[PDB]
């Protein structure tokens, strides 16, 4: 075994969950989490190959066939990984989540025989107990994790983080039944401690990744190639993905601080092309390098693209989805305030948001481009029209006006996708954005589309200048 | 805006009118046209007395006094039971909250001060023996209110929410 | 039912002692015991008019002041701006509570009518300026008690104390 | 059909006045409807050149400006700084659109060329310090609607947002 | 970094430094922050000799010298007694590791010349008798990271872990 190579990062604003959905606990801090690194890295290999599939032979293979096909490199059920990532995030600290003292005895007597709901709310570097039953009283806490101001303006001025507080933040108390204070001071107690930690947010969290070869994996059939086309797959997790939570919205934004190796024979291309990133210098100068990462791993250094192997599957494209690369929507903007983008992209990904209440200015293709496009939306389908009227924007063949046909989405009854891409909480969005700089204090934001399968075919030029007003209007 | 009246709403027959011109104009908080009473301002510290309502200034969060806000008289032009204090229109305690809201209020409520020799003991009564329904509704709703919950028959949302809307504490005494 | 006055410890030099001598009786629930400040009350909706400290009210549940409760009398100077109450000892609201305290008490508290001459923009500040901490434990607890500065060295401790609960509100006005 | 001109919002001091007649009507390419203007027009490849506030092309698609299009004609004199195009605004970045325009638009831009002795590289800066949005508010805001600071309750709110709305990419050369 | 040197701990002190300047820079390798003794050099085959201990080499892995490694440069120059080894970094076994570490470190560890006409015959030695630690806490901590341990409470901390944190081998003849 001997160090492969060495990759000192950056992320914006991660949002590490762990074991409370939190980047703190009363045990430990990780603001980030080796197992989501090689999870998301995985999951940049399966797209990353696609998309060498899909521009050297028009075939789109499945995820189980994808790994089984690299399971020599990143391991499976039958093989240990040949890669083990280790990260050394800095300060290196213990760094608990502490909650020293929390005064609250008056809210419990405001809760004895009701079913009421408490809710917490930062106002103002101090908290309060908006008892929904008209009663906003103050708490004295004192803990760790010193929120310093900018996170409670960040959180409450975002959009999108001030909406998933809605889980955190509140629950209801039955007390009309037998009631208690050791077990309501102890209801409450935790609420406070799953409420605080939501704000153990950091920006710029510098952690390095140590990536470890064995020596041991014999080249069965391509693996100096098969691992050399993981790490070009890692650059691309870097340069287009983060870690953490909210990646689609620009949270956990990964950046490049320097890059060493320890192996020139296979790292070559690979520190190369991800030395090209410490001094980046103008907006559509890294629109090059965003494109010039790219086509190395299309046509160009062919990394011995052996698809010809018993080993894959092609997908059924009526019951398959494939995310993979579309290397012609890709937009690089700049930007001098992170926090009023990263508050921005609600303006932009919102049914309602005053940016594409403009680009897409009707009702229906607006909301069936989002329901398309911006992962999953709760759409209630007990009104009028308004879901035939957004279903004849996305069927598979009808009157179109917009290229937002899906591949077997037909009306007047349902198919595999037809319910897919309407209930099914769990659908990533293929709309992207991602903040990247280091070293020269120039923050470019980054916006693209991930090319699904259950696309019929998508008018590019038209749904690029969509992404391209876009990009314009969230900063 | 300017003067506002906060009419706090229990059970008793007290000061359920007690207010005599209006601005005149409907910059009104509460409309029930047809979807539940809203922008219900309640606030939090004081008691409703249970008898002649001067809602005295209690120091118990858990204590509080629920009711309407209406830009009435200040009682035939009078002060002596008032506080006279002006509004930034977001340190406003609203309830179902519905986004328009002036600047500045000029809210008005009927005051007290602390009955000496008597521990005040507030205490949770909620609106029962709705037969005070009908009493408010076409007085201080009807009266105060009829341009929408007079053309509308949607008042059923209106009729089980009149339990639903005002719970208070009260001294009891 | 003895008298209690709120003696707050805001971050302001108006404060002589701001009402009047100690209790003359030998009851205190503001204690030292533990390890520094103990039985604070944190009573919301009102300000220190950063001079002249009463306290204005506010209709926000969101705006708090803190500070020592002391016994006494209410200054024989002026009995047109304070309370006079009666708390039954369960309504009113403490931080840090000790051994309980089930009897009931007339406590006094400054209060200068709201008087909307302007609009409440209330602020929030807590204490701060180790310079004025220990003009206000000086002038108060050398004073109203005569228990700090001369014989608990564990004042460097208590010190904190201070900075860690009182934080009040104000309208930089 | 109709004219328009523009005007966008650097901190220069070559925004004066130096236009020519109003809309003819009462009609510009923006409104207000909700506290802040709308229909801002956005030009990609220009900066301002901050002075003689003209807008020169560049060929960066990171490039901003950004502004309102007054109406009307600018004087016919300066007959070349402008482009004076005509497009149904279907080929027209507009941020807050509010209304449908189906009809066909001239608008004059301050128009320029490099005359490139040297290099140029463009920088972003966006407005801020507030001495400075007050002073837009009041030679380019009180002009363009005759509205302002008379019966308005938007117009401090609208500093909030004209600062974070409007941001120009500028020479600094 | 640039020139760094490791230096054992050995309970006879007739080299309990010698060394000279630090850094000239502000990056140190080993530190006592808050926690405990932070990053710790181990290097393997090595007897200190204990009599003008300068890290006698051997071949037996059994033998190991920890002990802290600061930036100092090699003695003044002194051009006879260290090994003058640069290294990138991977290459170093740290007990107790805490943060990242640079590039490539340029380390003088005091190197004495393997003997002849002596069989090693090495015997380990381990720390004890806490006056034998304070005789190196302040020579060899509290000189070269003299900004604190004057101000927590990492005091006896420090003479916890000397006790058995830095154990090594002997020459012994």
């Amino acid at each position: 075994e001997e160090l492969l190579m060495s990759l000192k990062l950056k992320a914006l604003y991660p949002l590490t969950g762990g074991y409370n959905r939190h980047s703190i606990n009363p045990f430990y801090e990780e603001l980030v989490r080796p197992t989501e690194i090689k999870g998301l890295w995985r999951w940049w290999n399966r797209v990353l190959f696609n998309t060498l599939a899909y521009s050297t032979k028009g075939k789109l293979y499945t995820y189980e066939s994808i790994d089984r096909l690299f399971e020599d490199v990143f391991g499976s059920e039958n093989k240990k990984s040949a890669v083990r990532l280790e990260v050394i995030t800095d300060e290196g600290n213990d760094n608990r989540f502490e909650l020293s003292y929390v005064e609250l005895d008056k809210v419990i007597d405001c809760l004895r025989n009701y079913k009421r709901k408490v809710s917490l709310d930062f106002i103002d570097n101090t908290l309060i107990a908006e008892i929904e039953g008209s009663t906003k009283i103050p708490i004295s806490f004192k803990s760790n994790l010193d929120i310093d101001k900018i996170i409670k303006d960040l959180v409450h001025n975002n959009k999108l983080l001030s909406f998933e507080l809605l889980g955190f933040k509140s629950v209801e108390i039955d007390a009309t039944k037998i009631s208690d204070k050791k077990i309501l001071k102890e209801i409450l107690r935790d609420l406070i401690t799953n409420y605080l930690e939501y704000f153990n947010i950091k920006q710029e969290v510098t952690f390095t990744l140590n990536i470890y070869l064995d020596k041991s994996r014999e080249h069965k059939q391509n693996f100096e190639d098969k691992l050399k086309f993981a790490l070009y797959s890692l650059l691309v997790f870097i340069l287009l993905g983060g870690i953490g939570r909210k990646t689609s919205r620009g949270f956990g934004s990964l950046s490049i601080i320097d890059v060493k190796c320890y192996d020139n024979s296979i790292c070559k291309k690979i520190e190369d092309l991800a030395k090209n990133f410490l001094k980046i210098s103008s907006g559509n100068e890294l629109k090059s390098k965003i494109e010039s990462i790219l086509d190395c791993i299309k046509n160009s250094c062919i990394d011995t693209l052996y698809i010809e192997n018993n080993i894959l599957s092609e997908i059924d494209p009526k019951k398959n989805v494939v995310y993979f690369i579309n290397s012609d929507l890709f937009e690089v903007k700049r930007i001098n305030d992170k926090e009023k983008v990263l508050a921005n992209i609600y303006k932009a990904v919102s049914s309602e948001g005053c940016c594409i209440k403009s680009i897409i200015t009707d009702k229906y293709v607006r909301k069936s481009f989002l329901i398309a496009f911006g992962g999953y939306r709760k759409v209630e389908k007990d009104k009028g029209l308004d879901i035939g009227f957004i279903k004849n924007y996305l069927c598979e063949t009808c009157e179109t006006v917009s290229s937002f046909n899906i591949v077997d989405f037909l009306l007047s009854e349902g198919s595999f996708m037809s319910d897919y891409i309407l209930q099914y909480e769990h659908r990533n969005s293929l709309l992207r954005f991602k903040l990247i700089s280091d070293n020269s204090n120039n923050s470019y934001l980054i916006g693209y589309i991930l090319h699904s399968s259950y696309f019929k075919k998508i008018d590019i030029k038209y749904v690029r200048c969509i992404l391209e007003k876009l990009t314009y209007c969230v900063i | 805006s300017t003067q506002r009246e906060y009419v706090f709403i229990p059970i008793t027959n007290s000061i359920t009118i007690d207010v005599k011109i209006t601005i005149g104009g409907s910059d009104h908080i509460t409309n029930i046209d047809e979807r539940g009473i809203h922008n219900v301002l309640v606030i939090t510290g004081y008691a409703v007395d249970e008898k002649n309502g001067r809602l005295v200034p209690t120091l118990d969060p858990c204590d509080y006094v629920k009711g309407i806000l209406v830009a009435g008289t200040p009682q035939q032009a009078q002060s002596n039971d008032f506080l006279t204090l002006k509004l930034p229109a977001n340190k406003l305690y609203l309830i179902r909250k519905k986004g328009n809201i002036s600047d500045d209020l000029k809210i008005y409520i009927p005051y007290s001060s602390p009955d000496a020799r008597n521990s005040m003991k507030t205490k949770p009564v909620s609106i029962s023996d709705d037969t005070i329904v009908n009493n408010i509704i076409k007085e201080v709703f009807d009266k105060i209110y009829n341009i929408t919950q007079k053309e509308k028959v949607k008042i059923e949302k209106v009729k089980e929410d009149i339990k639903e809307l005002f719970s208070y504490y009260a001294l009891e005494q």
